[PDB]
């Protein structure tokens, strides 16, 4: 139900969030800008060299307790 | 410039991300070789496909140069290696480490824009026939990645 | 001692490597600061990409992060 | 560590106690900006009078001073 | 507000400035008794003028209430102590702390403000004839504060 | 050259390399760069005396390692 995740930012260092199953991507984001102070839409996480889309939930991805995703910033194919 | 680039290294080899690893072939400091893994649950999962990264000598504030050296099967990348992505261009951040550029790269590997494509034919086939795109990837990850 | 996120050399207390701040909360030496590129009185945060403008000071119009410099010179004696 | 210039509490990594910046580069403590009086929607430095407008948001629109915030969890460990 | 009003005596008690000291008379933090020295080269020169401070309950975001209690003759003084002074009304700021406020008030005793005055013939003596203004500030603060 | 000594608002003691010559507005441009004041709003106080701008540090006999107390502009009414 609550469990703690990591997040490694753009700077390197590595932050703790306290999430639960049911949060989506985009209220992890808003923990992330509280934490860090940058804007869910210049965010871009990945887990498991793939993008996390806002709309799905960290149960969709299957992400567990203890788990790292990557902070990028948002980026564009051309 | 250099300080910064040692500061990477030393991370990369401390504690890389299990998506890829780099570092400088021989002696020479700005040009690294970098490896990424194909994602699993996609066509390229298994793969290992191997790239160039030259650094600039104002780096971090402007973009290192990335190409493809393993031939890859992708809208935004073409037979060159040459990757088309904004963050190597005018969307370069000098907060960018070469590790998060290779984990970006990754998620573009995922994550295609075949609208504004580099090669408009791989997007054709990835709009019109997923199916065919996959098996074509897959197809190049075996014969060009393992 | 508290390193610089650009170049990841350590803050001084003042001159090239002073820590100013950015209209979004964040901090940046004010060397790496001078080297961003300019786009019109504009310079982009680099951990959020958020615009700071800038006045006819240029970098040096940014404020220093003052409580930081206070904590740093804590630690330094 | 390093406290509030108002309170001269301790900063705390998150809450009431969370370092905040103000336009004119100083850092205060989330709880006495609070209790700061309003000019308007707009709050003055205690230690320069200087003014900074506040948005829809009231003091939580304030950025953390993230810095600071970093190197005081270093050093809390 | 009783927090910082400690760590305000711990200060004074450890290093106070030369001019002045301030601190709770009896068993209450919120009264208090301070003492200022006549500033060197000025008519309240050797004197010693003590003074009465009040707390307010959510101090310091609100100005605590100064007032002499040693006779002082000063155009922003009365004859009951009352202290006009902006830094005690609407220019207050939280981050004055008491011994701010006492050194502020001497300097303020040798920089008066006769145009805006609170005792309007003593502002009158200092504009029109000063020498007449020392003389009996003098006076006052040899039969008053010594 | 000597140094000098100010007690900002906050209490801490900063040093500051001067010269006799130098005027009150220059002790407060430096107080500006490294505190962060506008001198508009700094009033030095030494001996009990306010610091007019005009005067120089000589004027006022200020010696080596004297220490000028700083507190905000005031007015009397
Ligand atoms: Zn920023
Ligand atoms: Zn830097
Ligand atoms: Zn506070
Ligand atoms: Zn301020």
């Amino acid at each position: 139900s609550h469990m703690q995740i990591f997040v490694k930012t753009l700077t390197g260092k590595t932050i703790t969030l306290e999430v639960e199953p049911s949060d989506t991507i985009e209220n992890v984001k808003a923990k992330i800008q509280d934490k860090e102070g940058i804007p869910p839409d210049q965010q871009r996480l990945i887990f498991a060299g793939k993008q996390l889309e806002d709309g799905r939930t960290l149960s969709d991805y299957n992400i567990q307790k203890e788990s790292t995703l990557h902070l990028v910033l948002r980026l564009r194919g051309g | 410039a250099l300080k910064r680039i040692h500061k990477e290294l030393n991370d990369l080899a401390r504690d890389p991300p299990a998506q890829c690893r780099a570092g400088p072939v021989g002696d020479d400091m700005f040009h690294w070789q970098a490896t990424i893994m194909g994602p699993n649950d996609s066509p390229y999962q298994g793969g290992v496909f191997f790239l160039t990264i030259h650094f600039p000598t104002d780096y971090p504030f402007k973009p290192p140069k990335v190409a493809f050296t393993t031939r890859i099967y992708h809208p935004n990348i073409n037979s060159n290696g040459s990757i088309k992505l904004d963050i190597l261009r005018s969307q370069w951040s000098p907060a960018l480490t070469i590790s998060k550029v290779l984990l970006s790269i990754c998620s573009l590997l995922c994550d295609p824009n075949p609208d504004d494509p580099l090669v408009p034919e791989i997007a054709r086939i990835y709009k019109t026939d997923r199916e065919k795109y996959n098996r074509i990837a897959r197809e190049w990850t075996q014969k060009y990645a393992m | 001692v508290l390193e610089c996120g650009v170049c990841e050399d350590v803050f001084s207390l003042q001159g090239d490597k002073v820590p100013r701040l950015l209209l979004c909360g964040h901090t940046v030496c004010h060397d790496c600061l001078t080297r961003l590129p300019l786009h019109g009185r504009a310079i982009r945060c680099p951990f959020d990409r958020q615009v700071t403008d800038l006045g006819d000071s240029g970098v040096w119009g940014l404020k220093k992060n003052f409580a930081l410099l206070e904590l740093l010179e804590r630690l330094q004696n």
